[PDB]
This record gives C-alpha cells, sequence and structure tokens, in this order.
C-alpha cells in the first residue's frame, strides 16, 4: 500500500502541508470529481490492492507508528506499532475480509470490540472533542502513546484520546481545507488548543453535506443544511459554491 | 473608517492592497455586509494556486484577480443591482482561505461602502 511519512519533530507549517496534500493525493486516485469535488470511490468493485492507504508518523523521541486509512472514506480503521496491529471493529463482514490484507507481517493482531467514531471514542477517552487539544505537541504524544500500547504502557482512555486527535489531524484535515487550516495556524504559532464547535459541527455533517451536494441540481440543495460559524453564529448552506472553499472530499453517494 | 453611487447596470472595482504584504503568497477573499446582517462571503482565491471561487449570486457578475505587477488583488464588479449594496471588505491570510465559516483572517482590508441605485 501506499505509504505518506510524517514528522511531527521539526514540523513546520510547509511539512505538514506537503503530507496533507500527499495524502489526498493518495485518497483521489480512483475519485471523480462532481461540483468540482473528488468524491471518494465507494467500496464496491475496489480492489482490495487499492482500499488503503498508510500513513508512517514519527515524533522527537524516534518512535513510529504506522496508521492505516480507508481510501472509502478517509478514516482511520487500525495501526501498527513494532510487531502488534490494532483494528476498530469491521462493519460487515467484507471489511472484516478486507482488513485482514493490512500489516499482514505483524505476529500479533487484534480488532476492537468497539468501532472509531466518535462518540464511541469519547465515551473512552472520558472527554468530548471539545476538551481535547489539537496540535503539533497534543500530536507528538499521541504517537508516543499510541506506540507504547502493546508495551502495556497506555491506558485506554489515553488511547482513545490519542486516536481522536490522529483522526482529526489527518482524516478530518484531509476531508475539510478549513480544518487543514486551523492545523497549519496552530503550527504557525505553536500553539495547542481543542476545536470550536464550528470544526466540531463541520466534522458531524460530512456524510450529510455530501448527499446535498451530489443530489443537487447544478449546485443549489433540495433543502438546506444548518452549518457553524466559527464566531458561533449558525448560518444555513443552499449552495454547493459555498463550500467549494471549506470541503476537500466528499463520501459516495451517487 | 469605511470609504465609500453607481447605476443599475453599472460597474465597480475594488482593490486589495497593503504595503507589508506579498499578496501573490497569500489567499484573497471579499466580503459584504448589509446593515442589519452579519458578513457574506463573496469571492476568494487561493495562493498556492491560481484558484478562483464565487458565490452563486455573483458568478459570471464578479472577476477576482491578482495583478502581480503592482502586488494587488482586485474585484471587478459588473451588471450590479440594488441587492448588491453593502460595505465590501477584503481579507488575507498565508494559512487559511477565505470562506464563508470564518472571519479569523491575518488581514482584514478597509470597508468600501457600495451603493447602486
Ligand atoms: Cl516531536
Ligand atoms: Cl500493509
Ligand atoms: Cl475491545
Ligand atoms: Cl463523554
Ligand atoms: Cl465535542
Amino acid at each position: 500500500y501506499p505509504i505518506i511519512n510524517f514528522t511531527t519533530a521539526g514540523a513546520t507549517v510547509q511539512s505538514y502541508t506537503n503530507f496533507i496534500r500527499a495524502v489526498r493525493g493518495r485518497l483521489t486516485t480512483g475519485a471523480d470529481v462532481r461540483h468540482e469535488i473528488p468524491v471518494l470511490p465507494n467500496r464496491v468493485g475496489l480492489p482490495i490492492n487499492q482500499r488503503f492507504i498508510l500513513v508512517e508518523l514519527s515524533n522527537h523521541a524516534e518512535l513510529s507508528v504506522t496508521l492505516a486509512l480507508d481510501v472509502t472514506n478517509a478514516y482511520v480503521v487500525g495501526y501498527r506499532a513494532g510487531n502488534s496491529a490494532y483494528f476498530f471493529h469491521p462493519d460487515n463482514q467484507e471489511d472484516a475480509e478486507a482488513i485482514t490484507h493490512l500489516f499482514t507481517d505483524v505476529q500479533n493482531r487484534y480488532t476492537f470490540a468497539f468501532g472509531g467514531n466518535y462518540d464511541r471514542l469519547e465515551q473512552l477517552a472520558g472527554n468530548l472533542r471539545e476538551n481535547i487539544e489539537l496540535g503539533n505537541g497534543p500530536l507528538e504524544e499521541a504517537i508516543s502513546a499510541l506506540y507504547y500500547y502493546s508495551t502495556g504502557g497506555t491506558q485506554l482512555p489515553t488511547l482513545a484520546r490519542s486516536f481522536i486527535i490522529c483522526i482529526q489531524m489527518i482524516s478530518e484535515a484531509a476531508r475539510f481545507q478549513y480544518i487543514e487550516g486551523e492545523m497549519r495556524t496552530r503550527i504557525r504559532y505553536n500553539r495547542r488548543s481543542a476545536p470550536d464547535p464550528s470544526v466540531i459541527t463541520l466534522e458531524n455533517s460530512w456524510g450529510r453535506l455530501s448527499t446535498a451536494i451530489q443530489e443537487s441540481n447544478q449546485g443549489a440543495f433540495a433543502s438546506p443544511i444548518q452549518l457553524q460559524r466559527r464566531n458561533g453564529s449558525k448560518f444555513s448552506v443552499y449552495d454547493v459554491s459555498i463550500l467549494i472553499p471549506i470541503i476537500a472530499l466528499m463520501v459516495y453517494r451517487c | 473608517l469605511v470609504e465609500t453611487l453607481v447605476q443599475p447596470g453599472g460597474s465597480l472595482r475594488l482593490s486589495c492592497a497593503a504595503s507589508g504584504l506579498t499578496l501573490d503568497y497569500y489567499n484573497i477573499g471579499w466580503f459584504r455586509q448589509a446593515p442589519g446582517k452579519e458578513r457574506e462571503w463573496v469571492s476568494s482565491i487561493s495562493s498556492s494556486d491560481g484558484r478562483k471561487y464565487y458565490v452563486n449570486s455573483v458568478k459570471g457578475r464578479f472577476t477576482i484577480s491578482r495583478d502581480n505587477a503592482k502586488n494587488t488583488v482586485y474585484l471587478q464588479m459588473n451588471s450590479l443591482k440594488p441587492e448588491d449594496t453593502a460595505v465590501y471588505y477584503c481579507a488575507a491570510d498565508r494559512d487559511r482561505l477565505p470562506s464563508a465559516i470564518t472571519y479569523e483572517y491575518n488581514y482584514w482590508g478597509q470597508g468600501t461602502q457600495v451603493t447602486v441605485s
């Protein structure tokens, strides 16, 4: 599978931007463009050898872990650290076959009983996305946390918090230009902060926006979708034009 | 201070420039604000392309462009309508592409009252 390497050690705005761009490049190899936005392929007839992308993450402590991303939805499905691989619960039997092709050289394979959706991971982390800080610091710590999970040195809450970090800084940044821009500024000013409600509302709406965009009549939605501005005010979206600057990838609906 | 009249179907060009900013490496966006309303995104141009973005209601009427010779970004407005009356603002940012979702940008230009009669 395609591998993208990124290190938090000395990360800059440019190196993070190059990283997200390469992830987007690998995710959209099989995408087609609807209303100027690439649509990720759906799983039907998508060859197994093209189902996943690998993201290798290092930090200053010279620890590395490898995430596996699903090209149908950009989401993290599992990861490898050393001789151990951990996968989220697959949502059907076809996906369970799919993940047997990841990390086939590890001696120890484990599938969590739970999925990797935000509501679950926040239950396990003991905190909501609103109170989990993001940035180069949080990501570096998440890498260490993932690395030592096989070792027995990471507790479940810390592990779920690290997943929440990785998914937002990689999967959601790949999906949304706005969220990539937010991570760039954290790096630019060397600061960590939790995402705001507008980021969270946008993450929650990714599937619904994809539906409204792909079912639209040359841009115009059949019905409006409410989004949240960063200042907290809420606004209706009636057309794809407003979303083109914000959203980089869509999930298949057709 | 807002700078501040056009006939319906008329033209107007606004300028985005600041002495300290190499705009050819910024994302530029334009917004407009009616008296009782919020600031509405109009159009953006990306730094790391020449890629231009428009709200549907100005497509074919407004054109955004960069003049790298004068380090300036322009919004050319044609076929203006009374409904386009508003204070117009440009914004610029090295990291964020201006959009409707946020107003947090490194640079906000002075407003210009545009009044179509
Ligand atoms: Cl680091
Ligand atoms: Cl693999
Ligand atoms: Cl489990
Ligand atoms: Cl909770
Ligand atoms: Cl939250």
